[PDB]
C-alpha cells in the first residue's frame, strides 16, 4: 500500500548471559513511554505496546517484544510520485485521437512508455527489493506500461493502414461493408460519403483508431478499481 | 467513513430468553494481520459505557460467559444466551479497523411481558396558574405496554395539535410499563374561552380511541 | 486507573467551550484519547482522537472544523475546544482511554454535560395538580405535580421524605420555549388519599432553591 | 547539514569547568608548580550528553587531558563530532533558513548536585572554519530545566540553536534557472503552427524536463510531509498545465486534419470560430474568394485549429503570469 | 541459486592439537530472520583437513555451504518485463510505412532502450568474464539485430524515395522485387495503368521498398522467434 503503507516494526529484548532459571523480565508497563517523544514528521506513531514472552517448549526462554506500529504520512508521495505518474498515464489514451497525418503518433506513444518505464525503475529504487508482494502503485504502472506497448503494435498497424492507395493495396469488398458501413454506425461517426480510393483508406484507419479509443477508456476508466483499492 | 448499521432498533426479549444482535459494515473491515477490529459497548441508562467483545470474539476479562460474538469481513453479530435484569440496556459496535473509527448505530434491549391497559387521566390547571397568569392541560397515562401508544388532543369536537408535549418514561423495573405525558400550555386569554377539552389516545389492547374530556364551560 | 472529566458547562450560544479529560495511574502519552459525543435524544457519535505523546490528531467528517483537541503533558490533561456553539452541540461527552488494535475502550470519563441556551439561571415554579371535580371517584386515582420555568438541568421532584416512593412515575424534563420542564404523578389507595397527607418535594440545586407544596384536596 | 536524513553534523570543543576540592595544593611547597595537565580520566568529570543524538555518540569519547590549577579549577576542553537532529524546513528552499538545536545536560545528577552555568551566551566562534554553504546567523545556548517522568527531581540542561542561512548561488544556479528556462517555453506549444508537425515534441520534452527536474529535487528535500517547497509546488503545477497542453494539442491537431471526407462542419462551429472569436482575438481573416468547395472546407477547418491555438495561448499566458507572480511575490514580500 | 561457502578453522593449532567436531551437519535455522529476498535451499557443513605450505602440519577446517535461492518477482518486474515489451517492438519497423517518417524514431528509441537496460544490468551482476548471463546474451543479441534493423531501415527509405529524375530501374530490379518476391510473400500489386512516367515509376520505387522492407518482416519475425526459443528453452527443460 505504498504510500499510504502502515509498517509494524518489533524490538525483541533479551539477556543474552542468563537464561530463565537466572533473571527473569518484567514489563515496568504495557506500551512504552513517550514523555520526551519528538514527532517525526515522515511517520506517525500508531501504538507501542510492549509483551512478555515464554517459550511454553523451552522454559529457558524469556524476552520483552515492543511492537512499533507507525503509520506514514503519505503527502510527500502522493505529491511527487503520484500526480506525477497519474498525468503520465493520462496521456496513454491520447494516441488513439491523433491524427495519422501529423506523424507524431510514435513520439508521443514511445514517450509515454519511456516516462512510465523510469518512474516504475524509480519507485523499485524506493522500495525494498522483496519479492513477497508488489505495490499496488508499481502493479498499476506495470500494467499501463502494458497497454502502452498494445498500443504502439496498434498504432504502427493503423499508420501502415493510412498509407494505403490503390495502387499499392486493393480493398476486399468485406472491409468495405465492415469497416465503412457497420463499424463506424456503432461508434457514432456516419461517413459524410458526399461523394477518392485512397480517402477510403484514410477512413478505414481512422475508424480503427476510434475503436481502440473506446477499448483504451472503458479499461483506463476501469483500471480505477487497481488504483482507487489502494488509498 | 466506515457506516456501520445495527438492527434491529429495539429488540424486547424476556428473561431467560435468547437474544441476537446484528452489526454490518458499509466496507470490509478486514485487516492485514489475519484480525478484523470489531468491538460491543454495552451502556446502562445514565452511565458510561462498558466493554463487552473485541477483536469480534475475544471476551473482556470480567464480564459473563454468556456473551459472545461472531461475523466475517462485513457481517458481525452478538449473543447473549440468557438474558437478565442488569442485561437491560443499550449495544453498540464500534469498528477499530479503518481510520476514522465509527460506532454503530445503537440497538435498545427491552424485555416483553403480559401487556396492560393504560390507565389515562387528565388535571386541569390549579389557583397559581389563574393567579401567576396561566392555563396548564396535562394528560397521563400510567402502567402500560408496548410502545404501541398513541395520544391526541381532541377538543369540544376540534383535534388541537400545536402546542402538544411528547414526553414518555422508559421502561421501569418494578412494573416493565412506560408512560406518557403530554401537555398543551394556554394562556388566560385563551383558557376561559373554549368549552370542551378531551385527551384520545388509541392503543393496540383497545382498538377505539379512548376519551376523557372535561366541560370549560362546565 | 481513572479519567477525571470537567464539571458540567452552560454556554450562550455561539461561544466556545473547552472540557477537559485528567488520566491518571497509567503512561498518559502512550495511549490515545478518545472523545465520544451523546445527544440527550439517542446515539454515541466518535468526534476524534489525540495522542498526548504526540500531536496526532483525528476528526470524523461531521466535526472537522467544531472542534479542537489540546494535550498537555505535564500536567496529564486532554482538552477538546468547541466552536460557534448552537443549540445542537448540547449534549453529554465522554472521554475514554484506547490503544488501536490492542486494547479497547476500556475505561471512560465519569462524562461532561455541556448545555447551549441564551436563558439564565432561573428558579423553578411548581404548580401542584389534582383530579379534577368531573371525574367519577374510585378506588384509585392519580395525583399530580407540575414543574416549570426553571433552567438549567437538573432537578430533583420527591414526596415528603420518601413518604410514598414506589409507584411514583416521574418524567424527563421538556423545553416549552426555552425553559425546562417536568411532571411526576402515583397511584394511591382511594381511602388513603384523603386521610393520609402526600406531597411533591422539589430541588434545583442550580438555583439553590428547595421548595415544599403540599398538595390538597381540590 | 543533510537536508535529506534531517542531521547536523559539527565539530565543536565542548569546554567545561568545575571545582574540585580534593585537587588543591600549595605552589610554594612544590616549586611554584601553577597547574598541571593529567589525564581526565583519572579525575572525576561531569556526564555532559547530547540529548538529541542521532548516528553518534551521546558522551565524549577522545578524553584529552584535563588542566587543573592549584585553586581546584579544572578546565576540560575535549573536542567532539556530534549528528544531531534537526527538523528540516525547506519551504523556501534554496533560500531557506534553517533552525538545528543541539541540547546538553548531565545524565545522572539533577539540579540539586550538578547545576551548569553558562559560560558566555554565544557560541565561540573565534576558530570557525568557513563553510561556503552555510553561514551562522546566530548560535546562542538558553539555559532550561525541567522534569521527567523518569525521575523525581529538575534536571537542567543547556539547548543551543544554531539558525544558518543557506547561500543560495549554487543551488540557484544549478536548479533554479534551468527550471525558470524550461518554464518559458511552456506556452510556445500554442504558437506553433499545425503544419510544422512538431507541436508534441516540444510540449512531451518540456513536460519530461520538468518531471526530471522535480525526481532530481525530491533527491535533496527531506522526505516529511508537514511543508511543501514553493519550487515543489511551482515545477507540480507547470506539469499539471503542461500535462493539459498536451491534451489540448492533440484535439488541436485532430481539429486541423479534418476534411470533408471525412467530417462535416456544423453552422455554430463555423459562425463562433470563424466571425466572433477571431475578432475578439484581433486576428482578421482575409476575406478570400476559392471556389473548390473540398480545398475550401479544408482551410476552414484548418483555421478553426489556429483560432482555438490563440484562445489557449492567451489564456496559459494569464495563468502563467497570475500563478507565478501569485505565489512567489506574496513570501518575498513578507 | 547462489552457493557461497563459509570456511571455519583454528588459525594456529594442528589437527594433532585442537580438533573439529562437527557438532550437528546442517546449520540450525531456529532463530532465522526471513529475509524476503533470498531463500536458504541447503546449509550444510562439511568437515575438511588439508596442509599449507606455510607449515608442517595438517590443519583441520569445517566448511559450510549456503546454496540460497533467489525469489524472482521483484527482478522479475522491474527488468524482465520491460525488457520483454521493448523486444516486442524490434520488428515493427518493419511494417511502419515509409512516408509516416518515423521509422527512424521508434528503431533508434528501441536501440538506446535496450542498452540502457544493458546498462542497468551491468550495475548488479559482478565482473567477471568466466559466465556470462541470458538476459544479458539475450539483450546483445537484440542490440545486434535492432542495429541491423536501423541500417536496412536507412536502405529502404533511400530506396523508397528514389524517382526517374535521380535514379534509373535496372530490369533485373523491376522483374525481381515486382513478380517474383511479391507474389512469394501473398502480397498482390493492383493492376492499374498510369500513365504518368514520372509519377508511374515513382510508384513503382514506392512498392519496390515496401517489398524489400516485407521480406526482413518475415526474416526478422523467424529469427527472433528462433532465437528466444533456442536461447531459452534448453535451460528451461533442465
Ligand atoms: C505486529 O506483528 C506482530 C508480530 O508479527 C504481531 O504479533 C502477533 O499477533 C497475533 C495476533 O494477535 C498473535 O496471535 C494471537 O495471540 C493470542 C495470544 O497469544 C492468541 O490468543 C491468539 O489465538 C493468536 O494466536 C501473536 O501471538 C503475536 N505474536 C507476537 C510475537 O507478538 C502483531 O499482531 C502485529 N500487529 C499489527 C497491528 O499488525
Ligand atoms: C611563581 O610563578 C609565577 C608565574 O607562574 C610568578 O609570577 C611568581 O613570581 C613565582 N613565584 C616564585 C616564588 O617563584
Ligand atoms: C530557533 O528555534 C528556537 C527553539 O526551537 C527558537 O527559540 C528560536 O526563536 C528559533 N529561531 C528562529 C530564527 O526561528
Ligand atoms: C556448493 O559448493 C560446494 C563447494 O564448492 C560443493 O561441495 C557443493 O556440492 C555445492 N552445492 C551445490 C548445490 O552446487
Ligand atoms: C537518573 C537517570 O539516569 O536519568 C537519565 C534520564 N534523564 C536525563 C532524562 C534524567
Ligand atoms: C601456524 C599458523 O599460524 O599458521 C597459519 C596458516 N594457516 C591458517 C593456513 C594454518
Ligand atoms: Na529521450
Amino acid at each position: 500500500h505504498f504510500p499510504f503503507d502502515q509498517q509494524n516494526c518489533t524490538m525483541k529484548f533479551r539477556s543474552w548471559t542468563y537464561d530463565r532459571t537466572e533473571i527473569d523480565l518484567v514489563l515496568k508497563s504495557e506500551v512504552a513511554s513517550l514523555d520526551d517523544f519528538t514527532p517525526s514528521g515522515e511517520w506517525d506513531i500508531v501504538a507501542l505496546p510492549g509483551r512478555r514472552n515464554e517459550n511454553p517448549d523451552d522454559s529457558t526462554y524469556v524476552d520483552i517484544t515492543y511492537d512499533f506500529i507507525i503509520r506514514r504520512k503519505p503527502l510527500f508521495y502522493t505529491i511527487n510520485l503520484i500526480i506525477p505518474c497519474v498525468l503520465i498515464t493520462s496521456l496513454a489514451i491520447l494516441v488513439f485521437y491523433l491524427p495519422s497525418d501529423c506523424g507524431e503518433k510514435m513520439t508521443l506513444c514511445i514517450s509515454v512508455l519511456l516516462a512510465l518505464t523510469v518512474f516504475l525503475l524509480l519507485i523499485s529504487k524506493i522500495v525494498p527489493p522483496t519479492s513477497l508482494d508488489v505495490p499496488l502503485v508499481g502493479k498499476y504502472l506495470m500494467f499501463t506500461m502494458v497497454l502502452v506497448t498494445f498500443s504502439i503494435v496498434t498504432s504502427v498497424c493503423v499508420l501502415n493502414v493510412h498509407h494505403r492507395s490503390p495502387t499499392t493495396h486493393t480493398m476486399a469488398p468485406w472491409v468495405k461493408v465492415v469497416f465503412l458501413e457497420k463499424l463506424p454506425a456503432l461508434l457514432f461517426m456516419q461517413q459524410p460519403r458526399h461523394h477518392s480510393v485512397s480517402e477510403d483508406w484514410k477512413y478505414v484507419a481512422m475508424v480503427i483508431d476510434r475503436l481502440f479509443l473506446w477499448i483504451f477508456v472503458f479499461v483506463c476508466v476501469f483500471g480505477t478499481i487497481g488504483m482507487f483499492l489502494q488509498p | 467513513d466506515v457506516l456501520m448499521t445495527q438492527t434491529p432498533l429495539s429488540l424486547p426479549v424476556s428473561l431467560g430468553d435468547q437474544a441476537s444482535i446484528s452489526c454490518r459494515s458499509s466496507q470490509s473491515i478486514v485487516h492485514s494481520n489475519g484480525n478484523t477490529y470489531l468491538e460491543w459497548y454495552l451502556q446502562k441508562p445514565g452511565q458510561s459505557p462498558k466493554l463487552l467483545i473485541y477483536k469480534v470474539s475475544n471476551r473482556f476479562s470480567g464480564v459473563p460467559d454468556r456473551f459472545s460474538g461472531s461475523g466475517s469481513g462485513t457481517d458481525f453479530t452478538l449473543k447473549i444466551s440468557r438474558v437478565e435484569a442488569e442485561d437491560l440496556g443499550v449495544y453498540y459496535c464500534f469498528q477499530g479497523s479503518h481510520v476514522p473509527w465509527t460506532f454503530g448505530g445503537g440497538t435498545k434491549l427491552e424485555i416483553k411481558r403480559a401487556d396492560a391497559a393504560p390507565t389515562v387521566s387528565i388535571f386541569p390547571p390549579s389557583s397559581e396558574q389563574l393567579t401567576s397568569g396561566g392555563a396548564s392541560v396535562v394528560c397521563f397515562l400510567n402502567n402500560f405496554y408496548p410502545k404501541d401508544i398513541n395520544v391526541k388532543w381532541k377538543i369540544d369536537g376540534s383535534e388541537r395539535q400545536n402546542g402538544v408535549l411528547n414526553s414518555w418514561t422508559d421502561q421501569d423495573s418494578k412494573d416493565s410499563t412506560y408512560s406518557m405525558s403530554s401537555t398543551l400550555t394556554l394562556t388566560k386569554d385563551e383558557y376561559e374561552r373554549h368549552n370542551s377539552y378531551t385527551c384520545e389516545a388509541t392503543h393496540k389492547t383497545s382498538t377505539s380511541p379512548i376519551v376523557k374530556s372535561f366541560n370549560r364551560n362546565e | 486507573v481513572q479519567l477525571q472529566q470537567s464539571g458540567a458547562e452552560v454556554m450562550k450560544p455561539g461561544a466556545s467551550v473547552k472540557i477537559s479529560c485528567k488520566g491518571t495511574g497509567y503512561t498518559f502519552s502512550s495511549y490515545w484519547i478518545e472523545w465520544v459525543k451523546q445527544r440527550p435524544g439517542h446515539g454515541l457519535e466518535r468526534i476524534g482522537e489525540i495522542l498526548p505523546g504526540s500531536g496526532s490528531t483525528n476528526y470524523n467528517e461531521k466535526f472537522r472544523g467544531k472542534a479542537t483537541f489540546t494535550a498537555d503533558k505535564s500536567s496529564k490533561t486532554a482538552y477538546m475546544q468547541l466552536s460557534s456553539l448552537t443549540s445542537e452541540d448540547s449534549a453529554v461527552y465522554y472521554c475514554a482511554r484506547y490503544l488501536p488494535y490492542y486494547y479497547a475502550m476500556d475505561y471512560w470519563g465519569q462524562g461532561t454535560s455541556v448545555t447551549v441556551s441564551s436563558a439564565k439561571t432561573t428558579p423553578p415554579s411548581v404548580y401542584p395538580l389534582a383530579p379534577g371535580s368531573a371525574a367519577q371517584t374510585n378506588s384509585m386515582v392519580t395525583l399530580g405535580c407540575l414543574v416549570k420555568g426553571y433552567f438549567p438541568e437538573p432537578v430533583t421532584v420527591t414526596w415528603n421524605s420518601g413518604s410514598l416512593s414506589s409507584g411514583v412515575h416521574t418524567f424527563p424534563a421538556v423545553l416549552q420555549s426555552d425553559l425546562y420542564t417536568l411532571s411526576s404523578s402515583v397511584t394511591v389507595p382511594s381511602s388513603t388519599w384523603p386521610s393520609e397527607t402526600v406531597t411533591c418535594n422539589v430541588a434545583h440545586p442550580a438555583s439553590s432553591t428547595k421548595v415544599d407544596k403540599k398538595i390538597v384536596p381540590r | 547539514v543533510d537536508e535529506k536524513n534531517q542531521m547536523m553534523t559539527t565539530n565543536v570543543w565542548v569546554k567545561q569547568e568545575w571545582h574540585d576540592y580534593k585537587l588543591r595544593w600549595d605552589p610554594a611547597d612544590y616549586e611554584n608548580v601553577t597547574s598541571i595537565r593529567i589525564p581526565s580520566e583519572l579525575i572525576w568529570r561531569p556526564d555532559i550528553v547530547l540529548y538529541n543524538n542521532a548516528d553518534g555518540d551521546f558522551a565524549v569519547t577522545h578524553l584529552t587531558k584535563a588542566h587543573l590549577f592549584h585553586d581546584g579549577r579544572v578546565q576540560w576542553t575535549p573536542p567532539a563530532i556530534y549528528k544531531s537532529s534537526c527538523s528540516i524546513d525547506v519551504t523556501f528552499f534554496p533560500f531557506d533558513q534553517q533552525n538545528c538545536t543541539m541540547k546538553f545536560g548531565s545524565w545522572t545528577y539533577d539540579k540539586a548536585k550538578i547545576d551548569l552555568v553558562n559560560m558566555h551566551s554565544r557560541v565561540d566562534q573565534l576558530d570557525f572554519w568557513e563553510s561556503g554553504e552555510w553561514v551562522i546567523v546566530d548560535a546562542v545556548g538558553t539555559y532550561n530545566t525541567r522534569k521527567y517522568e523518569c525521575c523525581a527531581e529538575i534536571y537542567p540542561d543547556i539547548t543551543y540553536a544554531f539558525v544558518i542561512r543557506r547561500l543560495p548561488l549554487f543551488y540557484t544556479i544549478n536548479l533554479i534557472i534551468p527550471c525558470l528556462l524550461i518554464s518559458c517555453l511552456t506556452v510556445l506549444v500554442f504558437y506553433l503552427p499545425s503544419e510544422c508537425g512538431e507541436k508534441i515534441t516540444l510540449c512531451i520534452s518540456v513536460l519530461l524536463s520538468l518531471t526530471v527536474f522535480l525526481l532530481l529535487i525530491t533527491e535533496i528535500i527531506p522526505s516529511t510531509s508537514l511543508v511543501i517547497p514553493l519550487i515543489g509546488e511551482y515545477l507540480l503545477f507547470t506539469m499539471i498545465f503542461v500535462t493539459l497542453s498536451i491534451v489540448i494539442t492533440v484535439f488541436v491537431l485532430n481539429v486541423h486534419h479534418r476534411s470533408p471526407r471525412t467530417h462535416t462542419m456544423p453552422t455554430w462551429v463555423r459562425r463562433v470560430f470563424l466571425d466572433i472569436v477571431p475578432r475578439l482575438l484581433l486576428m482578421k481573416r482575409p476575406s478570400v474568394v476559392d471556389t473548390d468547395f473540398e480545398r475550401s472546407v479544408k482551410e476552414d477547418w484548418k483555421y478553426v485549429a489556429m483560432v482555438i491555438d490563440r484562445i489557449f495561448l492567451w489564456m496559459f499566458i494569464i495563468v502563467c503570469l497570475l500563478g507565478t507572480v501569485g505565489l512567489f511575490l506574496p513570501p518575498w514580500l513578507a
